[PDB]
RNA sequence: GGUGACCACGGGUGACGGGGAAUCAGGGUUCGAUUCCGGAGAGGGAGCCUGAGAAACGGCUACCACAUCCAAGGAAGGCAGCAGGCGCGCAAAUUACCCACUCCCGACCCGGGGAGGUAGUGACGAAAAAUAACAAUACAGGACUCUUUCGAGGCCCUGUAAUUGGAAUGAGUCCACUUUAAAUCCUUCCGCGAGGAUCCAUUGGAGGGCAAGUCUGGUGCCAGCAGCCGCGGUAAUUCCAGCUCCAAUAGCGUAUAUUAAAGUUGCUGCAGUUAAAAAGCUCGUAGUUGGAUCUUGGGAGCGGGCGUCCCCGCCGCCUCUCGGCGGGGCCCGAAGCAUUUACUUUGAAAAAAUUAGAGUGUUCAAAGCAGGCCCGAGCCGCCUGGAUACCGCAGCUAGGAAUAAUGGAAUAGGACCGCGGUUCUAUUUUGUUGGUUUUCGGAACUGAGGCCAUGAUUAAGAGGGACGGCCGGGGGCAUUCGUAUUGCGCCGCUAGAGGUGAAAUUCUUGGACCGGCGCAAGACGGACCAGAGCGAAAGCAUUUGCCAAGAAUGUUUUCAUUAAUCAAGAACGAAAGUCGGAGGUUCGAAGACGAUCAGAUACCGUCGUAGUUCCGACCAUAAACGAUGCCGACUGGCGAUGCGGCGGCGUUAUUCCCAUGACCCGCCGGGCAGCUUCCGGGAAACCAAAGUCUUUGGGUUCCGGGGGGAGUAUGGUUGCAAAGCUGAAACUUAAAGGAAUUGACG
RNA sequence: AGAAGACGGUCGAACUUGACUAUCUAGAGGAAGUAAAAGUCGUAACAAGGUUUCCGUAGGUGAACCUGCGGAAGGAUCAUUA
């Protein structure tokens, strides 16, 4: 029921059975490669990009119109981002906990949702380096926080 | 609830470890106190001399006088009570005169009235009461 | 969370029969489901069971009848050493007339007389009877 | 450098280690100084000779620790060999006889052996087993038969007696023999050896638990009884006695250690609303625990019940680069090796005794391991044993691959004489030995090609992460307002008012109280306000701004096992409390008076300090309470509501519609809640969950084991201190307690 | 060959003084508990226990105790009638 909250919710995505793609669609496993491509180009997020690709574009699933999923077509050709996408975004939420609590020293609430967000982080860091997208030495540090993003 | 996973032998044996500590009937057993505290040094009877005869008023709802023995067990020099059993008995016994004295059979709660006598006592002098009080081995001279 | 698969379903197995339910969907589905499901197929204490496949875990749709009084899971799989399994099999089923400890054996899933049959041990899963 | 909470290191033991023991439905629990194996020490240590072999104690050297004789110069001491004594002690044998058995040392058939055997002592303990039987009477009865019954025939019986009666035997004693070494003991037997008054069964009980007398004496809350429940105060079923009976009974009692009993230590397998009990809350390292997902259907046959349905050997792969059972095969020899285990099954190895248990007239049995036989002994000798199973874990071997981990290709690699460049270096070969250079064989390195359907399982009604529109007394920081409140300023009028089961201290014509208008400071945010809202729990409500943060829903967004719970370790934690500081609206411990009361150092009054108010540190606890751990699964209804979404049928509005927005009617997710019921629970109260529990185990955290003593003492630690945290025992104690019932008194 | 002897060194009992820890106890006088169970002074609690009760904290008091503040209902109200 969640990693760190009360609230044992339920919303989430779900696709049918059928994954041949669904025929409006032209464009091809190029035509997505050349358009995912050019969004990342451009400074998106790989969820960002699967989001643009669906609401205005056309695929539902890039997944299933190509071979591969969106990451790996951005790290098989370079536009990957340094670390994942989906652990700086819990550094700058960090970040910016961090700094309203430095001209805030009051903040009870503040003091956990640093603590658990950085809790979130380590956690998140250890299968990174046994999945070994990290290098088994970066660690956080508060102060070097900031730069990483 | 319990533990009950397989590489978990330890979390439970370490578990029911401690969880004896909590028992009653083996801090008793495995501690110390006991060995340290009876004056029968965890020995089921013991000798010591009657240095004198005592009564004791037993616990309200049933009143007597109980007639018991202030005994010095001879291995400790540690003093004692002992109700001598059976009627006109303390009557046999006189002061300095070595006597067995085993215990009641609550090991260590006095019993029924007798208010705080663990001790009874069997020999007097190398006879035994059951044989005195019987009138079978006379007093020795 | 969802440790152990058997115990999410037999659960939910027994805990119809108990209400008289007809029949009974079971949520995650398993291999070790199916080929535990089927040992109870041929002794009759459930009848045929359907599986769907939604493309992920799988769903199964059990028929159920009147016969099943419980089945249960032993969690975690002991490991079962042949002379043991007596001393099991008297403790953890109703008679010696009938019950069955599904098991887990070098020569596949099966009911502990045919473990027997074929004298091997191995693990022991749970029991219906 | 090495070890450590997979708990080291430190401390303790009523600890020489195993082999086993008694207990025991299965699982354990304690004991194993105990004859078998293994270790150690000869008062204690150290060092020593000597010795193959010893750091040897029936050697010695001191010392220490012990102790003997003395001619006072000196000398000799080691039972934890056997006997014995002393002391200790609840608690344990004879200065016995002997090498005859089994064995050992010697130069050895020949001596010696307190090793050892044999006696004695010996309710440590185990086996067998007398303490009478039987006929006829006298009777005392009761199933056939006979009798309406009373009676009788009697095959049946059984009670007591007469013992009426002889028969039978042993306990003893003792001729004799065996035994043995000589005995003894045992086995053999001559001879004597049973009418109870003997050849004499006792220990506890006789209310219940618990089998057995409101039989009879005596005492009279004494004596006394009673493991617990209890009895005893003038008829005691309870004390002391008498008679009768019961249990076991040659044994039987109490002393306590310990096991079942204990579903009261709970692995199997306890418990946690109230009974003893879930941390205040949360994070979190070790540990434990962790979704699904990967060779199959099928084939070929033999065998049970034209085909169908049970039942078996087969389709571990690779190698052949390796053996060989001038070119060979044939396949075993080697290894890729079982990815790397976990798991399972088969071997082998497991000292005997013990154990389980084959075999066996020990007269049976504990035992013993022999015995059996063949034999009239002429056989001058045959025949068989001394079975077997278990023997944890680890270790070794071999099958299997059910499940659990674990592994392999992705900034490219396996193979494919695929090809070469560079280098290396082995060795066959040039009738031999050297030199040079080759060919080739094997490494190592590395250019450049071919092929490889060439590599990513899926996304969890798991999680993590993005985005969307809301949502909310969530948190901070600013800002704004409201009243009342007391304070004061002024003005008006006037004498009482506050307080009260009644009154006064009190406030007051020095005009209080009241009325009006003004300012003041600080408080707190009324109604709206709810089984309404949010947070973790403490939690959280005047307007507006800003600052982060969050659930839920929505989502053919991305990541892809990342997760749950968690010793250890952290964050927060009313009030009260404490140091600093700011402030003093009320209320108000403490504190002062008035009453009330037998008194009130209490309540009820009138004052009022700390504090309640702020900002800064600490403290770390609640009935911190849903007296319900967290995650996860499943099982019924029915109503409501907060949020989000979705759909529809409404309309008020709102406009020409719209968009809305406001109502209505549905569905969907997740929230707070309600009722109802023979799910099912539940000692009960009760409980959609406290349900899924003898039909016992989804994961995991904590924690209780009669009540007090006691949350005490002591120790440790934190704190400025209150105190916080950790946290015993002796002793005492039989219930304390919980749920419901009648009572009965408020 | 070779004794008595002597210089050195090594294991080292032993002895002397410190340290630690273990265990065990002597103690003027002080304060609990329990017994236990029938003394005095009250009467705190259970009935609306005469003042709903209880927790924590604080302060007080001849004694139960009392009073603040924040709690609790284990209440003496599952409601208060838009
Ligand atoms: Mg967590
Ligand atoms: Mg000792
Ligand atoms: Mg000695
Ligand atoms: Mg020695
Ligand atoms: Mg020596
Ligand atoms: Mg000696
Ligand atoms: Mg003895
Ligand atoms: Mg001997
Ligand atoms: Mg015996
Ligand atoms: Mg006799
Ligand atoms: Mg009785
Ligand atoms: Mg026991
Ligand atoms: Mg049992
Ligand atoms: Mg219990
Ligand atoms: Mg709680
Ligand atoms: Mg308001
Ligand atoms: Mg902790
Ligand atoms: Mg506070
Ligand atoms: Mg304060
Ligand atoms: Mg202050
Ligand atoms: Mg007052
Ligand atoms: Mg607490
Ligand atoms: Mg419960
Ligand atoms: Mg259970
Ligand atoms: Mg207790
Ligand atoms: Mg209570």
């Amino acid at each position: 029921g969640r990693m760190h909250a009360p609230g044992k919710g339920l919303s989430q995505s779900a696709l049918p059975y059928r994954r041949s793609v669904p025929t409006w669609l032209k464009l091809t496993s190029d035509d997505v490669k050349e358009q995912i491509y050019k969004l990342a180009k451009k400074g998106l997020t790989p969820s960002q990009i699967g989001v643009i690709l669906r609401d205005s574009h056309g695929v539902a699933q890039v997944r299933f119109v190509t071979g591969n999923k969106i990451l790996r077509i951005l790290k098989s050709k370079g536009l990957a981002p340094d670390l994942p996408e989906d652990l700086y975004h819990l550094i700058k939420k960090a970040v910016a906990v961090r700094k309203h609590l430095e001209r805030n020293r009051k903040d009870k609430d503040a003091k956990f949702r640093l603590i658990l967000i950085e809790s979130r982080i380590h956690r998140l860091a250890r299968y990174y380096k046994t999945k070994r997208v990290l290098p088994p030495n970066w660690k956080y540090e508060s102060s070097t926080a900031s730069a990483l993003v | 609830g319990k533990c009950r996973g397989l590489r978990t032998a330890r979390k439970l044996r370490s578990h029911r470890r401690d969880h004896k500590w909590h028992d009653k009937q083996y801090k008793k057993a495995h501690l110390g106190t006991a060995l340290k505290a009876n004056p029968f040094g965890g020995a089921s009877h013991a000798k010591g001399i009657v240095l004198e005869k005592v009564g004791v008023e037993a616990k309200q709802p049933n009143s007597a006088i109980r007639k018991c023995v202030r005994v010095q067990l001879i291995k400790n020099g540690k003093k004692i009570t002992a109700f001598v059993p059976n009627d006109g008995c303390l009557n046999f016994i006189e002061e300095n005169d070595e006597v067995l004295v085993a215990g009641f059979g609550r090991k260590g709660h006095a019993v029924g009235d007798i208010p705080g006598v663990r001790f009874k006592v069997v020999k007097v002098a190398n006879v035994s009461l059951l044989a005195l009080y019987k009138g079978k081995k006379e007093r020795p001279r | 969370v969802r440790m152990n698969v058997l115990a999410d379903a037999l659960k939910s197995i027994n805990n119809a029969e108990k209400r008289g339910k007809r029949q009974v969907l079971i949520r995650p589905c398993s291999k070790v489901i199916v080929r535990f499901l089927t040992v109870m197929m041929k002794h009759g204490y459930i009848g045929e069971f359907e599986i769907i496949d939604d493309h992920r875990a799988g769903k199964i749709v059990v028929n159920l009848t009147g016969r099943l009084n419980k089945c249960g899971v032993i969690s975690p799989r002991f490991d079962v050493q042949l002379k043991d399994l007596e001393k099991w099999q008297n403790n953890l089923l109703p008679s010696r007339q009938f019950g069955f400890i599904v098991l887990t054996t070098s020569a596949g899933i099966m009911d502990h007389e045919e473990a027997r049959r074929k004298h091997t041990g191995g693990k022991i899963l749970g029991f219906f009877f």
